[PDB]
RNA sequence: AUGACCCACCAAUCACA
RNA sequence: UUCGCCAGAGUACUACUCGCAACUGCCUAAAACUCAAAGGACUUGGCGGUGCUUCACAUCCACCUAGAGGAGCCUGUUCUAUAAUCGAUAAACCCCGAUAGACCUUACCAACCCUUGCCAAUUCAGCCUAUAUACCGCCAUCUUCAGCAAACCCUAAAAAGGAACAAUAGUAAGCACAAUCAUAGCACAUAAAAACGUUAGGUCAAGGUGUAGCUUAUGGGUUGGAAAGAAAUGGGCUACA
């Protein structure tokens, strides 16, 4: 399967040529970005499935790794481990556990001298480091591997980075090493805004069940609500909503400082009360400091309510509810 | 009405009816059997019993170097082509009617003794066309499963050799009775054992086993006197190549068990030469037809003792009270004495 | 174990004392025997199941060019060796085991398939090992450490010692003509 | 469970989070909360930061709610404690001064103690031994018995009232009735007490 | 168990199209429309027509070249024209290709009164996307 | 507590001259 | 080395004998006749009002909420009833084929009519005739159950079984599960999906068909009729405030 690899990289590259010519474009700057475009261009197929649809791409990351010829034409196999069936795996825990005893070996000497010169590099934690999974591990090795194996494997690396740390013994481990990507949950503050003269005005966007509220809140004014124009006692009737409204101010004690308009629409009464809550919320931000939004957030005041109306089903009453039924 | 019809394989597959409940728990007679015809077989493109011909189809394109126009046959040309088509179909309709033969293995209706013809290639390229294979024992073998309830499993047993000395048997098992047989074959070729044979013809010395519940016993006969043996047994000799031979089998007459005792007693002969070397003296054979002439048969390689071995006046033997009964007359059966067919 | 009798130079207060002229007399010929399959360029498989001496085994192997299998032994591996390894595939053509043992205390696998599979077999079989199936055993202890590592030691130089006078005589068999 | 459950329920309280610095454990607490990016279920509609919400009137009003009614359920019971208010405002004013240090005019302590009263001791389970159905005391969890409570209260000024009757009236009746422990509510609470004691040797074939 | 349009497990030789290998479900999804015109969609009109027009093509096409189809035909309708896209297996001499090409569209251009294209591609042998 | 009888595996192709 | 026993199963620790302090007894011990088996050990299932662990998340008990079963109606079954269709009919039928019957639909009943009688041709059209136990097509069900299965390999023989991770004989492609896709951002949920088989489950009246049936009729048309409530019951609607 290597002239086949070979053939398709000549045909890649004659194509890659052909694309670009069409395309108008230079064939040098042309990158994989660029053949995407060009073909989700030239062959749009509205698929939902991103894997099925249309593909031009390099040999290497179309076909999958292969495991090269195990033996030469004699037919004496390359690598020593060959008949373990497990080649590649086996050997990485040859080379772990010789590692392994290379540093007790060393550390050992080191006892005997009086030196413990060394340091416990195992704490990478504000790095946000992890060990490889076994997919991860399984792909660099080109070869299966069993969950009790990975195990293993782990725990022996384990082992190793509990001992003291060698310059080659870091750089051994490291490779095994990923980094989990940015763990934060901070807000992103909108920049305060100052319009027409008017000072210190935030705005903030609402979404809870069919109902959308869009906040504008003025720093510099008195306590006071508009709703779609009139009053939010008018507007809301009802002792719970003017109640929801009054949530978020209310915990950061701001609950006379703070003039706000709104535009509400969908849903029933409850909801946009509930919409309104959360822009509020999201609009007093700016104004307040960076803790009391941990707080706000804390007291479940800056999250979407994600729960809405489930479809009904077929052969069912009410999405859940069903037809009455009868044993006999 | 011309949208209500169908594919060929939607008919097909409509009237048959293989997919049904009736054919799994084998609900309907094997004797009742209905086939499927391609009704495209005998059929060319344009052909139709209007009777016309189209210049790219019927026809070739072009006649004496012009265009061919569209024309239409006689009406007696016509005739003659659908006798033609007729006279096909009742040709393939003879053909298909026919069966061909089976060559009889012991009986008509038995597996047994028939030949699968040489085992498949092994993957190292490594070709047996000196082996044949012999089936010994099919059975249709159940088991009582969850889902299905009785799961029908076909065991076949079979034997293979070369005639020269290296024969072995194996077993095979499978859904599909073609399935075991590949199986049992291609397992066969790697349990051989090599059977010492006396002069190639017969075995070396009197053999008795008892081997489970089955006992074989066999004699060594001499050159003329050809395989008179359970019908296994001569299958089995005929593929190692033993030619002559008598043996009465005893006890349970169970194939697997017969094949396994018999092969374990032919593979622990004991020949000439390992007879001469183990007591180290000269083993001398004296047929009947040369006199008194002592023939040599084998010598102790290593050296020969001087010491005579000691004369028992009367030996302590195991004897079997039916070659007894046999030597001195007293075995008057009507079903021994019988006329056979050759080997 | 009762086939193991004929080895014991006798028992010492409990412990069984092996015979050592035997073993040096079997020992003679496996090594022997190790040579001359090295000279021939043929495969040979160290194999033990032992956790102590894996990792020493291991190396053992790779430092004469040759393979070793201490791991967990898969089922089929000799008997189906063209699924477990690949499409064809040349097998050893001699086994070394330096403990005749798995860790549940039955034979190896490899004893029975190597039989299985004609292929010579030579092995450490200590006092309650099973010799039978095993082409030259060798007699003597396969549990301490002095054992094993002179055991590995003895068939790495045989091994060594073979290939290079297969090189030099080649060498020679160049220059004759 | 439209959330997964890697969300934690929401802190509503604003003293918590307020004065934070005098408490060591607490501040390596919702440390570890926040600072574990840990989510948070969005606070429920019912639920507020008010200074004036009472979860135990709350779940009440829940427990009175049929269909999908909750202005009509917290009307009724704005006007319940509106009723017990106002009688007892009758009997402060008709009264003197002793009765006047005595009776209690906070409607929120008059239902919190009139369940306290009403709420069982212990209880009853049916257990099955022999082909014969025993019934037998059961120790109860707390909110098994607030709960007991309620319902019992609920049902009754549901039930037993004349069709002409409002709601918070009865329940203000049955409110102030089960604060001084003479309600119909306590007798049913004392039937259980009573039917406990005479199976008390049946107390053996539980078997937890 | 549903059955619609499925191709069943056999004893795992059986060779199956791409199409064929994918259930109902995965229309939209993995494999696409065997048809294209304006009919169904929100605001339009005489999508009863193009259905039996397109059952009508299916099954004329699998009678004119008997045995040489080898999937399920393209049907693309595009400003009153048809093209007919085919997979054939090469059976015939190019005469009986051309022949039936030429037949075939003019035939058709007279039944339904618009122009129709044939569009031939040829293969070897049933193109195999599983099993097998 | 009870629940007629009866139910199952013994046949071989296609293609070409 | 001996002795005592055993020649299919029943009939039969029986009938007749002899002997015996036994008199409903012990001992000894047949045959007619009936059968083509009767037996022994195992294997895989299934089952167990068998034991031990672990569970059930709308789920069994404990428990929560709203209903049904009683009333009137609505609509379907069963009966009974009619000259007057058919199909479903434990779970897995019962506002089900029907997202739909005043004529039509329509298959039924009664009168009447028509016999190369829809088509390019045809000693042929046509058949809602019988068989869903001949079937394709669609499905239900176990089921959000985790297994099915080719190709091999092993077993002092194999009916079948094939794990032990400080690993003891198993590798396995494939299909399911899983993952992805959808519900317009994640996530979760829901939807969808769910193999092999099981119930000769449902449907010859969706259409198509095997086999067998009808052909001046079991076919094609027209006109008009299909009632009904003794009773039983399912599911709903509206209520009882
Ligand atoms: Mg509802
Ligand atoms: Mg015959
Ligand atoms: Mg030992
Ligand atoms: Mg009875
Ligand atoms: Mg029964
Ligand atoms: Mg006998
Ligand atoms: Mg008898
Ligand atoms: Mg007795
Ligand atoms: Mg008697
Ligand atoms: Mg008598
Ligand atoms: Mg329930
Ligand atoms: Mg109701
Ligand atoms: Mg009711
Ligand atoms: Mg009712
Ligand atoms: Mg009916
Ligand atoms: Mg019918
Ligand atoms: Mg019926
Ligand atoms: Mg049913
Ligand atoms: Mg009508
Ligand atoms: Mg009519
Ligand atoms: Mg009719
Ligand atoms: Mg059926
Ligand atoms: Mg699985
Ligand atoms: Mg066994
Ligand atoms: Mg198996
Ligand atoms: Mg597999
Ligand atoms: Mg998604
Ligand atoms: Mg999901
Ligand atoms: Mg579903
Ligand atoms: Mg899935
Ligand atoms: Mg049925
Ligand atoms: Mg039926
Ligand atoms: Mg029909
Ligand atoms: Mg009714
Ligand atoms: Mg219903």
């Amino acid at each position: 399967t290597v002239d086949f690899i070979k053939k398709q990289i000549e045909e890649f590259n004659i194509g890659k040529r052909h694309l670009a010519n069409m395309m108008g474009e230079d064939p040098e700057t042309f990158t994989q970005e660029d053949i995407d475009r060009a073909i989700a261009y030239l062959f749009p197929s509205g698929l939902f499935e991103k894997r099925a649809r249309p593909i031009m791409k390099h040999p290497e990351e179309i076909f999958p790794k292969q495991r090269a010829i195990q033996w030469g034409e004699d037919g004496r196999p390359f690598h020593f481990l060959f008949y373990t069936g497990k080649q590649s795996y086996y050997s990485l825990m040859h080379d772990t556990y010789g590692k392994l005893l290379d540093v007790e070996k060393h550390h050992n000497q080191l006892r005997a001298k009086d030196l413990l010169a060394e340091k416990t590099k195992i704490l990478k934690d504000p790095i946000g480091s992890r060990w490889l999974i076994k997919e991860e591990l399984e792909e660099m090795l080109v070869e299966k591997l069993s969950d009790q194996d990975y195990a293993q494997f782990i725990r022996l690396l384990e082992r190793l980075s509990a001992l003291p740390c060698g310059a080659t013994e870091e750089d051994f481990v490291n490779r095994f090493r990923r980094s989990i990507p940015i763990q934060s949950k901070k807000q992103l503050i909108e920049p305060l805004q100052y319009d027409e003269q008017g000072m210190a005005f935030s705005r903030g966007e609402g979404k809870r069940k069919t109902a959308k509220a869009e906040v504008v809140v003025y720093g510099q004014g008195s306590g006071r609500i508009d709703v779609n124009g009139v009053d939010y006692l008018l507007y809301f009737p009802v002792t719970q909503d003017r109640e929801q409204l009054m949530f978020p101010l209310h915990f950061l004690d701001r609950l006379g400082k703070h003039d706000m308009t709104c535009a509400v629409s969908g849903g029933g009464r409850s909801a946009q009360a509930g919409a309104v809550r959360l822009a509020m919320a999201r609009a007093l931000c700016s104004f307040v400091t960076e803790d009391e939004v941990e707080w706000m957030r804390q007291a479940g005041l800056l999250t979407a309510d994600p729960r809405v109306r489930e479809r009904k089903k077929p052969g069912q009453e009410g999405a859940r509810r069903k037809f009455t039924w009868k044993k006999r | 009405s011309f949208f209500t019809k169908l594919t060929a394989d939607e008919l097909w597959k409509g009237a048959l009816a293989e997919s049904g409940a009736g054919a799994r728990k084998g609900r309907g007679k094997r004797t009742k059997k209905k086939r499927r015809k391609d009704l495209n077989r005998g059929q060319i493109i344009g052909e139709g019993r209007h009777g016309f011909l189209w210049p790219g189809l019927n026809i070739p394109l072009m006649r004496n170097g012009a265009v061919q126009t569209i024309a239409q046959r006689s009406k007696e040309d016509q005739e003659k082509v659908e006798a033609d088509m007729v006279q096909q179909r009742e040709e393939w309709d003879r053909r298909r009617k026919m069966k061909v033969k089976r060559e009889r293995g012991w009986s008509g209706n038995t597996w047994g003794g028939v030949s699968l013809g040489p085992p498949d290639p092994g993957p190292n390229g490594e070709t047996y066309d000196d082996f044949d294979t012999r089936i010994l024992e099919v059975r249709n073998v159940f088991n009582m499963t969850a889902k299905e309830g009785r799961k029908r499993s076909v065991r076949v047993l079979v034997a293979v050799g070369n005639g020269k000395g290296a024969a072995g048997f194996a077993i095979g098992k499978a859904t599909e009775r073609a399935d075991a047989f590949r199986k049992a074959k291609n397992r066969a070729v790697h349990y051989l054992h090599y059977i010492e044979r006396y002069e190639d013809h017969t075995i070396y010395h009197d053999i008795s086993l008892k081997f489970k519940r089955t006992h074989i016993k066999m004699k060594k006969q001499p050159r003329g006197y050809g395989l008179h043996c359970h019908r296994a047994i001569m299958t089995i000799c005929r593929l190692i190549g033993i030619k002559d031979l008598y043996a009465k089998v005893s006890g349970s007459v169970n194939m697997l068990n017969l094949t396994r005792g018999l092969f374990l007693g032919l593979s622990r002969q004991e020949t000439h030469q390992q007879l001469a070397d183990k007591k180290s003296l000269h083993v001398v054979e004296f047929r009947e037809e040369c006199g008194p002439l002592p023939i040599v048969v084998a010598s102790p390689q290593g050296a020969l003792r001087k010491d005579p071995e000691p004369e028992d006046e009367v030996p302590d033997i195991t004897l079997d009270w039916e070659d007894v009964k046999a030597a001195q007359g007293m075995k008057r059966s009507v079903w021994s004495g019988l006329k056979r067919a050759a080997t | 174990h009762r086939f193991m009798e004929p080895y014991l130079f006798g028992s010492r207060l409990g412990q069984d004392i092996i015979d050592l002229e035997q073993t040096a007399a079997h020992l003679q010929l496996a090594l022997n025997f190790t040579a001359h399959v090295a000279y021939r360029e043929g495969i040979i498989l160290f194999v033990s199941r032992h956790r102590q001496f894996a990792h020493l085994i291991e190396t053992t192997a790779r430092d004469c060019g040759e393979y070793a299998h201490t791991r967990y032994f898969k089922g089929g591996l000799l008997t189906n060796a063209p699924l477990l390894l690949g499409p064809g595939v040349r097998l050893p053509d001699l086994i070394i085991f330096l403990h005749t043992l798995n860790n549940v205390f039955e034979p190896h696998v490899a004893v029975r398939d190597a039989a299985k599979m004609n292929i010579p077999t030579v092995g450490i079989v200590d006092t309650n090992c099973n010799p039978a199936l095993i082409t030259y055993p060798v007699p003597g202890n396969d549990d301490s450490p002095p054992a094993v590592r002179l055991f590995c030691r003895l068939f790495q130089v045989a091994i060594s010692r073979a290939k290079e006078k297969r090189r030099q005589v080649e060498a020679l068999y160049r220059l004759q003509g | 469970s439209r959330y997964g459950p890697e969300y934690k329920d929401p802190q509503i309280d604003k003293e918590y989070y307020r004065k934070p610095l005098a408490e060591q454990t607490e501040e390596e607490k919702y440390e570890r909360d926040f600072k574990k990016t840990q989510l948070i279920k969005a606070a429920p509609a019912t639920k507020t930061s008010s200074v004036f919400e009472d979860p135990v009137i709350s779940k009440f009003t829940n427990m009175m709610m049929k269909g999908g009614n909750k202005v009509l359920a917290r009307s009724l019971m704005t006007q319940t404690l509106e009723a017990v208010k106002r009688k007892q405002f009758a009997k402060y004013h008709a009264a003197s001064a002793e009765e006047q240090a005595t009776i209690e005019r906070n409607p929120y302590t008059i239902f919190h103690q009139a369940l306290k009263n009403c709420e069982p001791v212990i209880g009853l389970v049916p257990i099955l031994k022999g082909g014969h159905f025993y019934q037998v005391p059961v120790p109860l969890a707390d909110r098994r018995r607030r709960f007991l409570a309620m319902k019992w209260m609920i049902a009754e000024c549901r039930e037993k009232k004349h069709r002409r009757v409002l709601m918070p009236e009865k329940l203000s009746q049955e409110l102030l009735e089960a604060f001084h422990n003479q309600g119909p509510v306590i007798k049913r609470k004392h039937d259980m007490h009573k039917m406990a004691e005479a199976n008390r040797a049946l107390a053996h074939y539980r078997w937890w | 168990k549903n059955r619609a349009a499925r191709v069943r497990v056999s004893k795992g030789d059986k060779p199956v199209t791409y199409e064929e290998a994918h259930a109902p479900h995965y229309i939209a999804h993995r494999k696409g429309w065997l048809s294209l015109h304006t009919g169904n969609l929100d605001g339009e009109d005489h999508a009863a027509e193009r259905t039996v027009e397109d059952v009508f093509l299916r099954k004329f096409m699998l009678g004119t070249f008997p045995g040489c189809l080898a999937d399920q035909l393209v049907l693309k309708r595009r400003a009153n024209q048809l093209e007919i896209c085919a997979l054939v297996l090469r059976q015939l001499p190019p005469h009986k290709f051309y022949f039936l090409v030429g037949y075939s569209e003019t035939l058709l251009s007279h039944f339904y009164k618009c122009p129709v294209h044939l569009h031939l591609q040829t293969v070897p042998s049933k193109v195999v996307y599983k099993y097998i």
